[PDB]
């Protein structure tokens, strides 16, 4: 989940994206 | 400014400042 991806690893562009409405 | 680790509201800063008028979603269990 996103903690996983962008707090505990690098995050990205792409992922934060995903999370956008 | 993404591409580092981001955590607590530092995440939810660059969501803000990424998803602009779209919004966003924060689910941080999930």
């Amino acid at each position: 989940g996103i903690v996983e991806q962008c707090c505990a690893s690098v995050c990205s562009l792409y992922q934060l994206e995903n999370y956008c409405n | 400014f993404v591409n580092q680790h981001l955590c607590g509201s530092h995440l939810v800063e660059a969501l803000y400042l990424v998803c602009g008028e779209r919004g966003f979603f924060y689910t941080p269990k999930a």
